[PDB]
């Protein structure tokens, strides 16, 4: 709690490492090595250890400082001697799992030093940490801190983990990958039930990950949707996120084939222009048509004709067209169908409506369809069973806005009716 | 070139002579395989051979006209040419090298690789896979 107040002083930081060195980061102990009761303690203790050390390192501020940052504070980096002490302890840690996040963070620090000097070893530490499954470890630490271990302690704490990921994204130190995004999403998820206090950090994550995720969507359905869902509940800044859903500048999808014009610069697989196109071919007038003149780009150039579309559209209205098509199959969709997307899509609708609940009325593109999905959806299967939950959730959130309807629905909801006899 | 044909259809320019070598000579038994070709002509092979001939300027011109999309390379060709041919910019050379390693090195059309490698001095471990045909 105290570290949160200010950046760590160099003496404090060095003492920190000194104790970790002697303690061995508190790694070994007897957990259920002995009794069970002690077992529940271990993750939380480790998390604090990782959080605090990373907080002390303050990778984000330190890296900035190395580049050059104006100061107020005194930093440990200034003293070479302190670095020497810290280096030895952490290096030894490299051969142990808990301080994996510290290992990763420090590797970045050493590497920032690298352009100034050389860094044979750090590359290995970074590699070990990743292989170490630091990403997975962080998710678990994040859960521990997640609404459970303590409300107030955790999200300030989780912030520390977030900082590590921010820096980690640059290279390929770690590109936009499944693991990093997944871990980041979990840290943000920090599995909780809605309740606001604190928020998270800004822009560096925004351009690199949040915005990046949007670019791929809907082509990559899961990340964008998941991030949106988590943020909406937590942040009071509903408007920015919500407005984003209503007004979405970009659309990313697979490419139907062939004639549309292209405009040139470079050898440009990338840029092209369009004539009109209908995302949904014949199957009801209601169709998504994108006016000609819209610019598009061909992202992958690998295995697929994947194109980015500048077309601005409403995410909710769009999704509430896509799923419906799934039922009929009468219409044809450029988008593409899948159950997994169904689970997060409904949940997002659920979360958005619930969070917005007040200004609920404007929000629903999916009243009737969802119920139809629910009846048809009914399966004896895990993936759809998950989807079924989402439908129920939407119904629960929907209930406040239109109570009569939910009840009318339940009268003939397939799950419940025992009454028939 | 100086011996029958057509006599090549066009003018005796150096470029055309090389097109002839590439087209008539053994790039095709009866034409085909793995080159990048536009309008019936392997551009990269052309640049490579023109370069081989010592006609750097012409090779540069071919690239200019090329219809290609590695265009940053196009920049690095022209200044390589401009200088003593030890194109040393205190600037980009580093950037070209990274692209080679990531994009070009593991993949591409043999001639394209040759042009990048040779001009760039990209990868000092030395040898060009497909198109070293003579001692």
């Amino acid at each position: 709690l105290y570290y949160a107040y200010f950046e760590m002083a160099p003496s404090d930081l060095l003492v920190l490492t000194k104790m970790f060195k002697e303690q061995g980061f508190g790694s070994r102990q007897t957990n259920r090595l002995v009794d069970e009761t002690m077992d529940p303690f271990v993750d939380r203790i480790g998390y604090f250890s990782a959080l605090i050390l990373v907080e002390g390192m303050d990778i984000e501020s330190l890296h900035k400082c190395a580049l050059d940052d104006r100061r107020e504070l005194h930093q440990f980096a200034q003293d070479g001697l302190i670095c020497q002490d810290m280096d030895c302890l952490m290096l030894t840690f490299g051969d142990i799992p808990h301080h994996a996040p510290v290992l990763l963070a420090w590797a970045l620090l050493r590497h920032t030093l690298n352009p100034e000097e050389t860094s044979s070893v750090v590359r290995k530490i970074g590699g070990t940490a990743i292989q170490l499954n630091v990403f997975q470890y962080l998710t678990r630490l994040l859960q521990s801190l997640a609404s459970g271990g303590n409300d107030c302690t955790t999200s300030t704490a989780c912030m520390c983990v977030y900082g590590l990921l921010s820096f980690v994204l640059t290279s390929l130190t770690l590109g936009n990958q499944q693991d990093i995004i997944d871990t980041a999403c979990e840290v943000l998820a920090d599995p909780s039930l809605p309740e606001l206090f604190w928020g998270t950090e800004p822009t560096s994550g925004l351009g690199i990950i949040l915005d990046s995720v949007c670019g791929m969507f809907p082509h990559l359905l899961s990340p964008l949707l998941q991030l949106l869902r988590a943020l909406v509940s937590g942040k009071s800044t509903a408007k920015k996120v919500y407005s984003f859903l209503d007004k979405m500048s970009f659309y990313n999808e697979l490419y139907k084939h062939k004639p549309h014009d292209v405009i040139s610069h470079e050898d440009g697989t990338l840029w092209r222009r369009q004539t009109p196109k209908l995302l949904y071919p014949l199957g009801g007038q209601t169709n998504l048509r994108i006016p000609q003149g819209t610019v598009g780009q061909v992202m992958l150039d690998d295995r697929a004709y994947l194109v980015r579309w500048e077309y601005s559209y409403s995410s909710w209205t769009l999704f509430t067209c896509e799923i419906e098509m799934l039922l009929h199959v009468v219409s044809t969709a450029d988008v593409i169908q899948h159950c997994q997307r169904v689970k997060p899509i409904i949940d997002l609708v659920h979360k958005v409506i619930s969070t917005d609940l007040s200004i609920a009325d404007c929000l629903l593109p999916i009243t009737s369809r969802i119920y139809m999905l629910l009846q048809r959806l009914t399966t004896v299967i895990s993936p759809p069973v998950d989807v079924i939950a989402s439908c129920v959730n939407c119904l629960t959130v929907l209930a406040a806005r239109n109570p009569a309807k939910v009840w009318t629905d339940l009268r003939h909801t397939g799950f419940l009716p025992f009454v028939a006899h | 070139v100086f011996g029958n044909l057509h006599q090549l259809g066009g003018v005796p320019g150096t470029y055309q002579l090389v097109r002839s070598f590439l087209n008539i000579k053994l790039p095709a038994p009866l034409p085909g395989l793995q080159d990048g070709e536009v309008e019936g002509h392997p551009v990269w092979a052309l640049i490579y051979y023109c370069m081989r001939c010592g006609d750097l300027l012409a090779a540069s011109q071919v690239v200019n006209r090329a219809q290609h999309q590695l265009g940053e390379f196009k920049t690095w060709f022209q200044e390589y040419m401009n200088s003593k041919d030890r194109r040393l910019s205190p600037a980009t050379e580093n950037k070209l090298r990274l692209h080679y390693r990531r994009a070009l090195r593991n993949n591409t059309d043999p001639y394209k690789r040759a042009v990048y490698c040779i001009i760039g001095r990209c990868d000092v471990t030395d040898n060009q896979s497909e198109v070293a045909d003579k001692t």
